[PDB]
């Protein structure tokens, strides 16, 4: 989800670009400024909700052992969805 | 149920290994 | 004034002065030291050259970690000289050559490039434009190097109005072409000066000066349109001098009285060739040629520099030309 | 009586000769000097083990064990039996690789080069028996104050095994170059003789006391780990000089692939670190599962282990002599003082003595037969 | 090792001992760069019951 | 005898496509030895496999002429080896890419970049966080 | 105790408890203290003139002969008067057995060099001279040993800072390397770690 | 064999501190305040000298 | 009281001898050393120096500050006729490439926070 | 023109001339050290590349900085490399040469090799492997045939 | 136990001592030394066609450190600072803060690669394997700056190297 600053050059996933007045600038000359393309953000807003008949679900992020540490989230809010602390993962009962 | 697996040696143990110097005389008086 | 140029710390290698500073020329004598004093206050500087990178490579360690920008330009291009200046406050213009070659006349080299690296920091918003040209430039000098310095000198006022004009006079050091040229006729033996060398006078002025001199103007907030002549703190005839250096390098000294068009002749002979000449009709004219004196133009000591005279220094700068008396002085 | 300075492993050396003679040496140290110890004390116990690597570079693995041995001292802990065994293997593999260095480079400063790259093939052997146990080739940071860090791949002991019952073969060569060359007796016979009280009075230690007779071996004298089950022989010198102490190294190594094979023979199951999660950190499983676990991670990874207050002195045989640290602990995560004792220190100033009355020429066969690394040196 | 026969018996000759019983260079003696997966046992630490820390 | 190295020799010859790609391995590769094609990359690179060469020879890439603008005929380095090929080539695995392939991923590059430095595709590093201290803006009006 | 636990050795504590009180009672001039800590290492506090006596008798005492010098070495301790304390570490083959003596100087009292003792002292002493600053009288040639020539102060001190005072560069209008206050680009980052909830009850201090 | 000199005691001319750093300094002398997120006490128990706070500043390359 | 054991000087006399036999060795040192390191300084210059070391100094009234001051005198000493020093540590006395401070209250103001 | 076309080829010759002996001064600071000769050792044998062993300083070309540069140990490095004739290349092999490493924060360490003498090649780790350090010898071939003397000289 | 190395005494037969006059006369020695290089100069040589050909390594050998994601995407640091307070060299800097949807992300994770000891111990102090070491030694530089790693580097590092990461974790995982 790269954007770009009026001045014209690319804004980082951590929203950075120097200002037009910037003489930092100078240093992208004949070079160029190292921006990484995919957005974190932008791709697990693009992951769907996962709908679970349970009141408390466990994440452990996937792959056993090679994830994240298990917590366990509760779903008894109905006007949000749960959402992992390390992972990003939605999970939701379902409603009607 | 699966056993223990872990780096070993093999069962009876490994072959003699050479240690001692070996400088032959070729012979000649 | 743009917070990213606030000067922070103790005016070391990792401080922030607040200057960024495009040093046109960086790559020759004068240009090493000015880097070098720019760097080790903390300030960022972006060097254009046109050379071979190898020959750019003892700037590097003059300044912290990114603080020195390396950027290819040519004199011929505008485009490049405004690539090189987008982003910096002061420039400085460095950029000379003592002989013609093929491809640049003294025009190109102190008029053309001049007027062009000042109209582009103009129209680029630089706040600071430093210019050097010569004490002794003048529209009727009998030299072309010095018509074209005058010359330059009026283009560069009428491209930057604000600029500051400085006029060294022969400087003098560790790579200078002042001493290393006189202490370099040991080879040819019998050293020739016209009139035997008691008819000019000279007043050679230490590099070390020069430099901080550049970096006081650069500090200094109303040296702005002023134009400065740097000079020694002594005045030597010609012969004397030359007798002084040839002593402290313990050479025999045998100087002859020359014609003044033999001696061009000779310059001559050593302009032919491809690699860069020992001497130029240009160079033993400009070498002849006495020191202007300037009493209305600000000196020196104007920038809050005592000028170091050559006594102190000759010994450094001519210990490698070996294998006490200083001169007598006119003032 | 001329006057040389002889300057820039890294060594700056200013001697006074009369003639040939060598009428006085006088080494300058501190090109290497880093501050180590000082930097120590800004650092926690783990994060402090990998300044041992860098100390005697040439071997590695023992200067970890001494560390970790010191360590475990003062935590009043025993890291578990296979951690033993692999440390013993591991250390004899180290002396193997020093040894090599020594020999070869004494050698090639000798004049003969040969050896040096012959034995250095079995050199990059070994280095990656270090990077597939460990990641590294050099600078491993495997052996901890708790045990060892991971456990040894499926298939290392088997290649360990093929590489040494071909090494005898590599030694053999070596000797076949050096041991009956009349080149390298007159290079080394009776150059650098030290008496048993002169070596014992010096500070001298390892093969540097063993070369005059004198009976000493920390191996067997004060046996750490598991020493006191594998049987070895610790050869002696007879004449106190460079070529004996040359005999010795050769035999040594000869001697530590005996070792070798009977820590492969009987290398024990079981875990690695000591299964106290207040000094070894957990599995990753378990800090991933377990709230204690989890906990435990964080606070070993962040603060470290505190020690208990109180000063220790632990020594271990290493390659180059005796190796030691001067430990004391305030109580908190982090070393109070951290005095390193080199072997190799004492021996370079005992080199004034050592090459008194010789050539020139014998002073390069010295500093050789002296094993001397400069980082372990200035520290 | 791919060497002639008669350049084995010169090398012999020459070195006095049998290189081919103890070569230098590693041939597919040596262990598969792919291995299974191994399950390293637990601790004496890890009962369930009579494994109070302050006893250890 | 002599015969067979003869033999083998003239064999290697003529495995490489004759004379001219005999001289174009041995100049680029400086290396004349023939083995079984394990792969082909996509960039155009070529791995080899020979069991009976000791171990550190018995695998081996032929690098591609032309990676992703430069002509690499001479100028070949070990940053063109895609990660793939990069853990079969290091020894790191016995399994080549081709018979198990790596897992793919939408975030993977789908392009493999080498070594850019000296080049304007260098990496230049700059503080990747926003302004901590917001000066005051003066007002636009004068105040009398 | 469990496998986790470093196993005790209650004989050879009882004979060092045993060598100390008879160290203490020949040499009852200069001992001022005698410790075995749980680990079986013997410690012995003396008074900073019984230097070259206590160490003379055990390095030639017939009961003792500990005839090698393993390390020498001092701490700084800035909260004690006498700032710097003196750690002698001996082995004895004969016994098979090790010892450490301990003394106390500050910055300005000297301490008597032991080099006719031991020759290995020699370079030890200058490393401690170097490091903290304390001076040994009747040294054979006192000097710095690890630090640069014209180094002021003395690292190893608490005081002293962990990048010091001077760093260095090359200089291009001298030609030279030269030496400057020190500017780092980025500060070491100062980590408190200690916590709260003291983690050995056996090592509490009263509370005054 | 002893001096019985009166004078306080001065060691400033031999630790090496440049003279800037001796009498511009402003040392702090103090028991550390507990640490209100946390109840544990043992941070509370020693004295502690530190150093008057200095400028820091932003590096222009990483910041 | 406040008895304390000596280092070398009983007395501030005997340590004011041992400073003057220190400042004369120095000062016959200083022309050899200048014409050994080819330095650029002048043997005045070099002399001056080594006064104002001395001074720098001068409020010393404890003798065992006095010669351990002098012990590490001559250890500089030591390192500089022996050549154990190159030229960069001997020029490191004169701060040639520092940029001179300001000493009066506002120049210090403007250049920063720094008193 | 000619002129143009005879300066590329003879500044090819002596890139090439250049790049394909490269004649290495190493010094053998730290553990660093101990890498490269495992570089000359026989697995990866620098001297096939053309690249001599253990060449002396007045006809090396090519400076490797392998292993920490404490403060007493850098005017002699600088005057050592003062003493290497013109076309001379220097190599940082190793966090500590390149930065300072684990001693950056040291009061007897240069916090980098830069700051003393000018680097042409950082090779990363601690220690590179000895195939990081071959690896970093071929990138400088490669920067030593980018390099136009002669065109450079034509055109000015 | 303990061994003798030079404790022989020579023979002093007429035998013993002809035969050690023909070895100093006609030189027996020197050419045994001979023989044997003679033979080593006819065995295969152990050097490798770099670089065509490459070093073993192991799954565990530590090379240029990569930020890894999850399969989804998003980035597995979670900025618990673990690593930072780990690191023996204090090569890595981190700034955090919650992002525009609430996560716990950094604004800021910086590696200074000179002055990175390449230990490995921020890959094991790391709760969700977000910092690793991966395979790639081969990134030496021009300069100085391309060394200090934001990131954006380790960023694309990881995206660069993911697959040959997750194969040498696979591989390696069961032992950690
Ligand atoms: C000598 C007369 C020429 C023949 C010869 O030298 O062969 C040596 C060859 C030595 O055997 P080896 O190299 O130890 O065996 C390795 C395999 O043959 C390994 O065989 P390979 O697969 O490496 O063979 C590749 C082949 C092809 O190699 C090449 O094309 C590059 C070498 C060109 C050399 C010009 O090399 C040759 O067989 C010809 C060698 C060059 C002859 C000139 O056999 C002999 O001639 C022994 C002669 C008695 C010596 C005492
Ligand atoms: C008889 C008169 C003599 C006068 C003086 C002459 C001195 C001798 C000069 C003749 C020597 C010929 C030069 C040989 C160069 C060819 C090498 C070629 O193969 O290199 C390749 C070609 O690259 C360049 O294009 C080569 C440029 C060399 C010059 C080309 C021809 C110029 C000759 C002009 C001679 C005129 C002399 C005029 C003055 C007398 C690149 O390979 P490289 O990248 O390295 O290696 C990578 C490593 N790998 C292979 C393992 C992957
Ligand atoms: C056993 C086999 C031996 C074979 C015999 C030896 C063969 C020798 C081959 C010589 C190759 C040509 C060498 C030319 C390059 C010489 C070195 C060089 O690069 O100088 C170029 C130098 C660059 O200097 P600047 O740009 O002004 O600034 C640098 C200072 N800051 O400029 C020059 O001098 C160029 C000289 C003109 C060369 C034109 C012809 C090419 C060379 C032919 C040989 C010359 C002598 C005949
Ligand atoms: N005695 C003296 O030195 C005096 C000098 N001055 C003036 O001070 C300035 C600096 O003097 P100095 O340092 O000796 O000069 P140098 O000859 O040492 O160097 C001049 C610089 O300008 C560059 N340059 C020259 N010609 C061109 C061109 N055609 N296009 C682009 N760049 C070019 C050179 O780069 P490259 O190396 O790539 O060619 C070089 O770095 C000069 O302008 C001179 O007129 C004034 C009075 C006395
Ligand atoms: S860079 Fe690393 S491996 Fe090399 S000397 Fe320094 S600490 Fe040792
Ligand atoms: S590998 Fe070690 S030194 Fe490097 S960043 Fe990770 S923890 Fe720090
Ligand atoms: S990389 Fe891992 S250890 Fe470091 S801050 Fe991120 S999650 Fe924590
Ligand atoms: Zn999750």
């Amino acid at each position: 989800g790269v954007r770009t600053s009026p001045t014209g050059e690319k804004v980082t996933h951590t929203g950075q670009a120097y200002d037009d007045g910037d003489y930092r600038r100078v240093r992208f000359s004949d070079r160029q400024k190292e921006v990484n393309e995919n957005f974190a953000i932008d791709l697990i807003a693009e992951q769907p909700v996962s709908e679970v008949g349970s009141r408390v679900i466990s994440c452990d992020g996937g792959g056993g052992a090679l994830g994240h540490p298990r917590v366990y989230i509760n779903l008894d809010k109905e006007t949000k969805t749960g959402t992992c602390g390390y992972c990003g993962l939605q999970f939701r009962q379902p409603h009607h | 149920a699966s056993k223990v697996k872990q780096d070993m040696p093999p069962p009876g143990g490994y072959g003699p290994i050479d240690y001692k110097r070996n400088l032959p005389r070729r012979g000649l008086s | 004034l743009h917070h990213a140029l606030i000067p922070h710390g103790k005016g070391g290698r990792s401080s922030v002065s607040g200057i960024v500073a495009t040093v046109f020329g960086a790559t020759g004598f004068l240009g090493r030291y000015v880097v070098n004093h720019l760097g080790r206050m903390g300030s960022q500087v972006i060097v254009p050259y046109r050379c071979e990178p190898y020959d750019t490579m003892h700037l590097r360690p003059m300044g912290d970690l990114g603080q020195i920008i390396f950027m290819e330009w040519n004199g011929k291009d505008k485009d490049s000289i405004r690539k090189v200046v987008e982003h910096s406050n002061v420039v400085i213009n460095l950029v000379g050559r003592e002989w013609e070659t093929k491809n640049f006349d003294f025009e190109d080299v102190f008029v053309k490039i001049p007027h062009a690296i000042a109209q582009v920091s103009k129209e680029a918003g630089v706040e600071k434009l430093i210019h050097i040209s010569h004490l002794n430039a003048d529209i009727k000098s009998p030299s072309r190097y010095l018509r074209s310095k005058a010359v330059g000198e009026k283009e560069v006022r009428a491209a930057f109005p604000e600029a500051t004009i400085i006029k060294p006079s022969d400087i003098f050091g560790r790579e200078d072409r002042f001493l290393n040229y006189f202490a370099s006729m040991r080879w040819f033996g019998g050293v020739p000066l016209i009139s035997l060398g008691k008819e000019t006078v000279k007043q050679p002025v230490y590099i070390v000066d020069v430099s901080k001199g550049i970096i006081n103007a650069i500090k200094d907030p109303d040296a702005k349109g002023k134009t400065f002549a740097f000079v020694g703190p002594n005045r030597y005839l010609l012969f004397d001098l030359v007798q002084y250096i040839f002593a402290v390098a313990y050479r025999p000294f045998l100087p002859y009285p020359l014609p003044h068009f033999a001696y061009r002749w000779v310059g001559r002979l050593f302009e032919v060739s491809p690699f860069e000449p020992w001497t130029t009709r240009d160079k033993v004219e400009r070498v002849h040629m006495s020191d202007m004196t300037l009493p209305h133009l600000p000196g020196l000591e104007d920038l809050g520099i005592q000028a170091t005279p050559l006594e102190l220094k000759a010994i450094e700068v001519l210990r490698r030309h070996r294998t006490v008396k200083p001169a007598k002085t006119v003032n | 009586n001329l006057t040389l300075n002889f300057g820039p492993g890294v060594l700056r050396l200013v001697m006074e000769l009369s003639g040939e003679m060598v009428r006085k040496c006088d080494p300058h140290i501190g090109l290497l000097h880093r501050g180590t110890e000082k930097l120590i004390e800004y650092k926690t116990y783990l994060q402090a083990l990998p300044y041992f690597d860098r100390l005697d570079y040439v071997s590695m693995m023992c200067n970890e064990q001494a560390y970790s041995l010191a360590v475990e001292k003062l935590l009043n802990i025993q890291p578990p039996p296979r951690a033993q065994w692999i440390r013993v293997l591991f250390g004899e593999i180290t002396r193997l690789l020093n040894h090599i260095m020594a020999v070869t480079t004494h050698a090639l400063d000798i004049g003969a080069m040969t050896p040096f790259f012959w034995m250095f093939e079995e050199r990059e052997k070994m280095f990656e028996f270090y990077e597939r146990v460990s990641g590294a080739r050099m600078h491993a940071a495997y052996i901890r104050p708790g045990g060892v860090h991971q456990d040894l791949p499926l298939g290392l002991l088997d290649d360990i095994y093929e590489f040494s019952k071909n090494f005898s073969f590599r030694i053999d060569e070596l000797e076949e170059m050096l041991t009956n060359n009349r080149i390298w007796r007159n290079r080394t016979v009776d150059i650098g003789v030290v008496t048993a009280e002169d070596a014992l009075n010096y500070g001298f230690s390892g093969v540097m006391l063993r070369g005059s007779g004198i009976q000493w071996d920390l191996r067997k004298t004060q046996p750490y780990d598991v020493y006191d089950q594998v049987e070895f022989d610790v050869p002696i010198g007879s004449r106190g000089d460079c070529y004996d102490r040359y005999l010795c190294r050769v035999e040594e190594m000869r001697q530590s692939l005996r070792i070798i094979s009977q820590c492969l023979n009987k290398m024990p199951p079981g875990e690695i670190k000591v299964d106290d999660a207040k000094v070894s950190p957990p599995k990753r499983a378990e800090m991933k599962t377990s709230m204690e676990s989890l906990i435990h991670h964080f606070k070993l990874y962040t603060e470290g282990y505190q020690v208990p207050p109180g000063a220790t002195y632990t020594a271990i045989e290493a390659p180059k002599g005796e190796f030691g640290v001067y430990l004391v602990s305030d109580g908190s995560s982090r070393p109070y003082r951290c005095k390193i004792k080199a072997p190799g220190f004492a021996h370079l100033a005992g080199l004034d003595k050592m090459s008194k009355g010789h050539m020139l020429a014998d002073v390069v066969a010295i500093i050789g037969t002296q094993d001397i690394v400069f980082g372990e040196v200035d520290r | 090792a791919s060497a002639t026969r008669v350049i084995q018996l010169l090398r012999n000759w020459a070195s006095g001992r049998d290189l081919q019983a103890k070569l230098q260079l590693r041939y597919q003696e040596i262990s598969k760069r792919t291995q299974p997966p191994p399950k390293l046992p637990v601790g004496p630490s890890h009962k369930l019951s009579n494994n109070y820390y302050c006893t250890r | 005898e002599l015969v067979q190295v003869l033999r083998r020799g003239l064999q290697q010859v003529s495995g490489h496509g004759g004379l001219r790609g005999y001289l174009r391995v041995l100049f680029r590769a400086n290396d004349v030895r023939v083995g079984t094609l394990v792969g082909e990359d996509k960039y155009g690179n070529k791995y080899y496999e020979d069991n009976k060469q000791f171990f550190g020879r018995h695998r081996w890439v032929i690098y591609t002429t032309e990676m992703n603008g430069r002509d690499t005929f001479w100028d070949v380095d070990g940053s063109m080896v895609p990660p793939e090929w990069h853990r079969w080539l290091h020894c790191m695995t016995d399994d080549p890419p081709t018979t198990k392939p790596p897992t793919a991923r939408k975030y993977i590059w789908t392009n493999h970049k080498f070594n850019v430095s000296g080049t304007p595709q260098q990496y230049v590093p700059y503080s990747t966080t926003r302004k901590k201290i917001q000066e005051w803006v003066p007002p636009s009006t004068p105040y009398k | 105790t469990r496998p986790t636990i470093r196993p005790r050795n209650d004989v050879v504590h009882k004979q060092l408890s045993a060598f100390g009180q008879y160290v203490a009672e020949i040499l009852p001039k200069y001992v001022q203290q005698v410790q075995v800590s749980c680990f079986n290492e013997l410690e012995i506090f003396i008074h900073p003139d019984g230097v070259i006596p206590v160490l003379t008798f055990l390095r030639d005492h017939t009961n003792a002969q500990f005839k090698s010098l393993a390390d020498l070495t001092a701490v700084d301790v800035p909260t004690r008067q006498n700032r710097f304390e003196i750690v002698y570490n001996l082995l004895s083959l004969r016994f098979n057995s090790r010892i450490r003596v301990k003394t106390y100087t500050d910055e300005l009292t000297p301490i008597e060099s032991s080099v006719t003792v031991y020759k290995a002292a020699n370079w030890y002493e200058r490393e401690i001279w170097d490091m903290f600053g304390v001076f040994f009288a009747n040294h054979p040639d006192l000097r710095r040993i690890l630090t640069d020539y014209g180094f002021e102060g003395h690292p190893f001190r608490k005081d002293f800072p962990l990048s010091g005072y001077v760093e260095l560069r090359y200089d291009d209008e001298v030609k030279r390397v030269v030496a400057e206050p020190v500017e780092l680009a980025q500060e070491f980052r100062k980590f408190d770690l200690n916590s709260p909830w003291e983690a050995f009850p056996a090592y509490r201090q009263p509370p005054e | 064999q002893l001096i019985a000199v009166d004078e306080k005691l001065d060691i400033t001319t031999l630790t090496g501190v440049p003279e800037e750093h001796i009498k511009t300094r402003k040392v702090r002398i103090f028991v550390p305040a507990r640490n209100n997120m946390q109840s544990g006490v043992n941070n509370t128990k020693k004295w502690k000298m530190e150093f008057d706070t200095r400028e820091r500043w932003e590096n222009p390359l990483m910041g | 009281g406040t008895s304390v054991k000596p280092i070398f000087s009983r007395d501030m006399n005997e340590a004011k001898r041992r400073v003057r036999e220190l400042y004369r060795a120095w000062y016959r040192e200083v022309p050899n050393t200048v014409h050994l390191f080819q330095l650029d300084i002048s043997v005045k210059q070099g002399r001056d120096k080594v006064r104002e070391m001395f001074m720098k100094n001068a409020h010393v009234t404890d003798p065992r500050v006095v010669d351990l001051l002098v012990i590490k005198g001559k250890m500089e000493l030591e390192e500089t006729i022996n050549v154990w020093k190159q030229r960069t540590h001997i020029m490191r006395f004169f701060h040639e490439t520092e940029a001179p401070r300001p000493t009066d209250f506002l120049s210090k103001f403007y250049v920063g926070h720094d008193p | 023109s000619r002129g143009e076309y005879v300066v590329a080829k003879l500044d090819d010759l002596v890139n090439w001339a250049r790049r394909s002996s490269l004649w290495p001064m190493t010094f053998g600071l730290a553990c660093c050290a101990v890498e490269m000769m495992h570089m000359a050792a026989p697995r990866y044998d620098m001297d096939r590349f053309g690249v001599v062993f253990r060449a002396s300083p007045r006809q090396s070309d090519v400076m490797i900085v392998a292993g920490t540069l404490t403060n007493k140990m850098a005017p002699a490095l600088r005057k050592v490399y003062d003493q290497m004739p013109e076309p001379r290349y220097v190599v940082s092999m190793g966090s500590c040469a390149n930065g300072g490493g684990y001693y950056h924060y040291s009061y007897s360490v240069v916090r980098g090799c830069d700051r003393i003498v000018p680097v042409d090649i950082y090779v990363p780790g601690c220690p590179p492997t000895a195939e990081a350090l071959l690896y970093g010898i071929l990138q400088l071939q490669r920067k030593i045939k980018r390099e136009k003397r002669l065109r450079i000289w034509y055109r000015r | 136990t303990y061994k003798f190395v030079n404790m022989r005494e020579p023979s002093m037969d007429m035998k013993s001592v002809t035969d050690r006059a023909a070895q100093t006369l006609l030189w027996t020695e020197l050419v045994r030394g001979l023989g044997m290089t003679l033979s080593y100069l006819f065995r295969e040589p152990a050097t490798i066609n770099y670089p065509f050909e490459k070093g073993p390594l192991s799954p565990r050998f530590r090379g240029e450190h990569a930020l890894r994601r999850y399969p989804s995407g998003e980035e597995r640091c979670i900025a618990c600072k673990l690593c930072e307070a780990v690191c023996p060299a204090q090569a890595i800097t981190i700034e955090a803060e919650p992002r525009a949807d609430g996560s716990r992300r950094t604004t800021r994770y910086d590696i200074d690669m000179t002055k990175c000891i390449y230990c490995g111990f921020c890959q094991e102090a790391c709760p969700v394997d977000a910092i690793v070491e991966g395979p790639n030694f081969e990134f030496s530089t021009e300069t100085h700056e391309e060394l200090l790693y934001n990131k954006e580097k380790l960023l694309n590092n990881g995206d660069k190297w993911e697959a040959e990461i997750a194969a040498n974790i696979q591989a390696d995982y069961l032992y950690r």
